[PDB]
């Protein structure tokens, strides 16, 4: 009555996955930061 | 040839409390020190005579 | 007409000096690192290599400034020996500058240097990139400026660096866009250190001598922090000026016209924190991009924080604490009845145990001296007739005469 | 803009209308503001006027030099505020010095707020009214445009 163990499905699925997405450039942009922008067109452009 | 013949233990069986684990690694480990540690181990001190 | 530069000169042997400029002769500070125009020619015809075309041009370039002679006591004569500019914090920002300390275990020749930098030159460009995204930036065409200090504390002049090794890299901010702010500019040096450090070829390059991987330092933008100059000499404790900033060429690969960029390279222009920018005909639109966020808190502490609070239970902070017992921090006077109250038992302890300096706190007040989220601080006036203006150090017998003041203060805590 | 908001009622269309409004409600106070920052260095326009029965700031004592221009003050005070350090927020009264005058910057998100919290006053009710809704109207002032006047 013996049956497969979750032990190692978990841990993978569950932390090891982020570090991979933290060794990327890329990744480490997209997931890490959140920019805010204004557009300013016109005689305002040139005053500021 | 040190590097292929070297074992470590780390982990403490007995410690039960956070803020001391914290401390003890801190000072076994050789990290800076910070402002949170000196008022936390201002909870121990009486004066001398005492 | 204003606004103007303002900025901090360091005086000898000790003292500062200030000074706010309109204008000021740059011709005479830049005059002696110069290059002809006939001698780029000549060696740019003669080697088609970059590489070697950069390392004979600073190789030519370091012999040519010897010494700049030390200026006068005066301030108005030392202030073109040492000059350090201001951040201001009311104004825009139209350039990234990285300023570079490596400290380094072994010596390094000054070939691997350049091969590190033209590595270096690559993935900040990618990071420049993925920042801002309404930008076309050319990786084979951008330029960049590097800087780089003295030596005393074909083949080109010996490189003998002592332990540390010093750069400044400065690079425009592409159009149409503008930055504002001090937390947006730490957010992209960082984000610009993690692009770079990922990079394969400069931490094979640079790896071997390098001691520990952190390069960058994002502590110098905050209002009145200052960073000096390229050209400028550092004050030493022995009096000696050393270690000019003096150009380093890194020819893009795809240069179309090296005079000009060999020239670019001593416009004061190109390496102040707020100088205006440099357009072609006018802007028709701009963006600002005015925040990135808060603080960082990488994953991992947050993740530990999360598990740490799972496991052991919760904790309490100092306001429900206090609230508990009746008194807020907030108002000042709320917590000051509270030490007042409390003041008994201090007195009565300080009386039991430190018996020969009992007869100076008969009476006294309380003043605020600093607060925080989980800790606070009172100080112990001595009302106004005490016999004894200034309290005795209560842990040794000072001299007779050397009657130190020592201050009195009563801390707060959660515990 | 009610005008414009009314014109477009008679769309006959579902909820999804209100959203619209929303809309073009957001947009115009997005322009007002824009339009404020080239009135950015004006004393006169941005002083507000008070009366005997309220209450003032205290007078600055270089008011009291003045001479001449402090017979012509029967009724009303004009006031504006300025920014001279940090946070400090102090008062002028504009009417009691020689010009030109010589101020530091204005302090504009004060009395933008003020006037902002009355115009909205008016598009919350009128959203409840039309289309019976139950969401107050609230403009980001703080997150959005609060960059240009620091
Ligand atoms: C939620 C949690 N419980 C954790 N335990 C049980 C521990 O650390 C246990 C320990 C491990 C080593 C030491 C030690 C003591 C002296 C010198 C070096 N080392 C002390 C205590 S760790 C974490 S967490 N927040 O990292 O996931
Ligand atoms: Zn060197
Ligand atoms: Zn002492």
């Amino acid at each position: 009555t013996e049956q497969p163990s979750p032990l190692g499905r978990e841990a993978v699925e569950q932390f090891f996955c982020h570090v991979r997405a933290q060794l990327n450039i890329g990744e480490y942009v997209k997931h890490n930061v959140t920019p805010r922008e204004t557009v300013l067109d016109g005689d305002t452009a040139k005053a500021y | 040839r040190l590097s292929y013949s070297w074992a470590i233990f780390i982990n403490n069986k007995r410690c039960v409390e956070h803020e001391f684990g914290n401390l003890m690694k801190v000072l076994e480990y050789g990290l800076p020190i910070t402002e949170e540690h000196m008022q936390f181990v201002d909870r121990f001190v009486v004066p001398e005579n005492y | 007409q204003t606004p103007l530069p303002v900025y901090r000169i360091s005086m000898v042997p000790t003292g500062q000096a200030f000074a706010a400029l309109a204008w000021d002769d740059w011709a005479r500070i830049t005059r002696d690192a110069r290059l002809a125009e006939a001698v780029v020619s000549a060696e740019a015809a003669a080697h088609p290599d970059h590489g070697a075309l950069g390392r004979r041009l600073t190789d030519r370039i370091r012999a040519q400034g010897p010494v700049m002679p030390p200026g006068g006591l005066d301030a108005g004569g030392q202030m073109y020996v040492n000059r350090n500019e201001i951040f201001n914090g009311a104004l825009a920002i139209t350039n990234i500058i990285l300023d570079l300390d490596i400290a380094l275990k072994e010596p390094v020749p000054f070939r691997r240097l350049h091969e590190a930098l033209g590595h270096f030159r690559r993935g900040a460009l990618a990071a420049v990139q993925l920042l801002f995204p309404a930008a076309r930036v050319d990786p084979d065409a951008y330029p960049c400026y590097f800087f780089k200090s003295a030596c005393r504390p074909t083949d080109s002049p010996v490189c003998s660096c002592t332990d540390k090794i010093g750069l400044r890299v400065c690079m425009p901010v592409p159009a149409p866009y503008v930055v504002h702010g001090s937390l947006t500019m730490r957010g992209v040096a960082r984000v610009i250190q993690q692009a770079v450090l990922l990079d394969r070829d400069f931490v094979e390059a640079i790896g071997s001598y390098v001691k520990n991987f952190l390069l960058i330092d994002t502590g110098v933008y905050a209002h009145g922090h200052s960073l000096r100059l390229p050209y400028f000499a550092k004050i030493a404790p022995d009096g000696p000026a050393c270690g000019r900033l003096l150009p380093v060429f890194v020819i893009p690969p795809a240069c179309k016209d090296v005079p000009a960029f060999v020239a670019a390279h001593a416009d004061p222009r190109r390496f102040h924190f707020h100088a205006p920018p440099t357009y072609l005909a006018s802007p028709r639109e701009i963006r600002v991009l005015h925040s990135l966020g808060g603080d960082y808190v990488s994953f991992f502490e947050r993740k530990a924080s999360r598990n740490a609070l799972e496991h052991f239970g919760r904790r309490e902070t100092l306001t429900e604490v206090l609230g508990r017992y009746n008194v807020q921090p907030d108002a000042g006077g709320t917590v000051e009845g509270f030490a007042s109250e409390l003041l008994g038992r201090i007195v009565a302890c300080i009386e039991t145990h430190f018996p020969e300096h009992a007869g100076e706190y008969q009476a006294v007040s309380v003043r605020r001296a600093v607060s925080k989220d989980d800790w606070v601080l009172l100080q112990l006036v001595p009302v106004r007739g005490t016999l004894q203006q200034s309290l005795s150090c209560l842990r040794f017998k000072h001299g007779r005469a050397s009657r130190a003041t020592a201050r009195t203060f009563v801390a707060l805590s959660v515990g | 803009t009610l005008r414009r908001v009314l014109g477009l009622t008679t769309a006959c269309v579902p909820e999804e209308d209100a959203l619209t409004a929303r809309g073009l409600m957001e947009d115009a106070c997005d322009r007002l503001i824009l339009d404020a920052f080239n009135k950015r260095l004006d004393a006169e326009y941005w002083s507000v006027r008070v009366s005997p029965f309220e209450a003032s700031d205290p007078l600055p004592p270089t008011a009291f030099r003045g001479g001449a221009l402090l017979d012509a003050e029967h009724y009303w005070r004009r006031v504006v505020r300025v920014c001279p350090g940090g946070g400090e927020s102090v008062g002028v009264p504009v009417d009691l010095y020689p010009r030109p005058l010589v101020l530091p910057p204005v302090d504009c998100a004060h009395h933008l707020r003020e006037i902002l919290r009355e115009i909205e006053l008016v598009f919350t009710g009128v959203l409840a009214g039309v289309w019976g809704e139950g969401g107050k109207f609230v403009y980001p002032f703080d997150d959005k445009m609060s960059f240009l006047f620091a």
